[PDB]
């Protein structure tokens, strides 16, 4: 009997995965759409306005100025760290290049799961605490759910050591991978960077084409909401095949490849190690 | 990745029988599993469904409380254990499997890849 609110499908997984069914559920931004900018409905307001906790990733995800997250919690009356708390902290943090924006941070860090990890645990550790004498089980679901990711975070981790350095290359179209790297030993190559930037011009195109005529993936990958033309010539016009898709922007709907946090990543992680191990 | 049913035929009320979905293709280690049964006049009903993740969910109330679904990855075989058994459950059933995931589709989906089901009824099961 407590209402919660995951600004997002990724946090109302891991979410999910803490409370098995003992709490109630909202999850604002919706599968395909981007946590990064939405507006919010009459229906987000009321159940915001009605929580008892609230959780989102913020880092320059959804905690800045025009933030549909931000107007939702003032025009609904919150406040920090009693009605919402954020998530993406502790995490070994990629503060974005930004040179227009010269001292922000780059949101995607549940793309490892070194740092997904944490997020579990800081959405559970403010969930227990407010929900004491029907915990009991919370503990166990959070044990479990990171052991599973941990498990897999080490299998992935020797999946990349042992293909290449000179193969292992992410290549993507939005440079969202960034932390997939650091977990991975493997760095991305991307078309365009993360929301500072214009997406798919010839500057942006024959950089990443250079880079692929110089060191030598088996494969180039896609993301899940993305529009594939601008990848597609970059493995058409000069390349080697593009190999599966990718997934950032949000957890796929039941029974299709990604439908929760870990199997997300799964598919990423054998997907990826795939395409360059071939 | 190709499924049988193996499991078991009908039971008195009160019975127990476990269903055994196996695979004779290639690993069901990344698929998620769901039973459904579909009876002799009714629609499907997803029974229960275990995930990627070894993550369990159970779809349909008048079931809850007594279905049980769970793996073993030596075997790729998932089981479905049936717990105190009553006359509204004889249907056919049967499992499915669907890629790199957690959850199971509606009952009304097109599935994916179903085994040839198992027809399982509750009776008197003897002269």
């Amino acid at each position: 009997k407590l209402k919660v609110v995951a600004t997002n499908s990724i946090i109302a997984d891991m979410t999910k995965a803490i409370a098995g069914d003992k709490i109630d559920l909202h999850s604002i931004v919706p599968i395909g759409q981007d946590p990064h900018e939405y507006e919010p409905l009459p229906e987000d307001v009321e159940k915001t306005s009605n929580a008892d906790v609230i959780f989102y990733n913020g880092i320059n995800l959804e905690d800045g100025g025009q933030a549909w997250f931000t107007k939702l919690v003032k025009n609904a009356q919150k406040t920090k760290n009693k009605d919402y708390f954020a998530v993406s902290d502790g995490i070994d943090v990629i503060y974005l290049e930004g040179a227009s924006e010269k001292g922000k941070e780059d949101p995607h860090a549940w793309l490892n799961l070194e740092n997904g990890i944490i997020y579990s645990k800081n959405i559970a550790k403010q969930l227990i605490a407010k929900d004491p004498k029907n915990k009991e089980t919370y503990e166990k679901n959070l044990k479990a759910y990171v052991a599973k990711l941990e498990k897999l975070d080490k299998e992935a981790k020797s999946k990349f050591d042992a293909i290449a350095e000179n193969k292992k290359l992410i290549v993507t179209s939005e440079g969202c991978f960034k932390y997939f790297s650091k977990a991975y030993g493997v760095p991305s190559a991307y078309i365009w960077e993360i929301n500072t930037e214009e997406e798919g011009t010839p500057d942006q195109i024959s950089s990443l084409i250079e880079k692929l005529k110089v060191i030598k993936p088996s494969a180039l990958f896609v993301e899940s909401s993305v529009d594939r033309r601008p990848m597609e010539t970059v493995s058409k016009d000069s390349g080697i095949p593009i190999y599966s898709e990718i997934f950032t922007d949000s957890i796929a709907k039941k029974g299709k490849p990604g439908d929760s946090y870990y199997a997300m990543m799964k598919w990423n992680l054998d997907k990826i190690s795939e395409g360059l191990a071939k | 990745v190709q499924l049988v049913e193996s499991g078991g035929g009908l039971v008195q009320p009160g019975g127990s029988l476990r269903l055994s979905c196996a695979a004779s293709g290639f690993t069901l280690d990344n698929y998620a599993i769901g039973w459904f049964r579909q009876a002799p006049g009714k629609e499907r009903e997803g029974v229960s469904c275990i995930g990627l993740s070894a993550v369990t969910t159970y779809d349909t109330d008048s079931v809850k409380g007594r279905f049980t679904i769970s793996r073993d990855s030596a075997r790729n075989t998932v089981y479905l254990q049936m717990n105190s058994l009553r006359p509204e459950d004889t249907a056919v059933y049967f499992c499915a499997a669907f890629p790199y995931s957690d959850y199971c589709p509606d009952s009304d989906d097109f599935l994916q890849h179903r085994g040839h089901g198992t027809q399982v009824t509750v009776s008197s099961a003897a002269g």
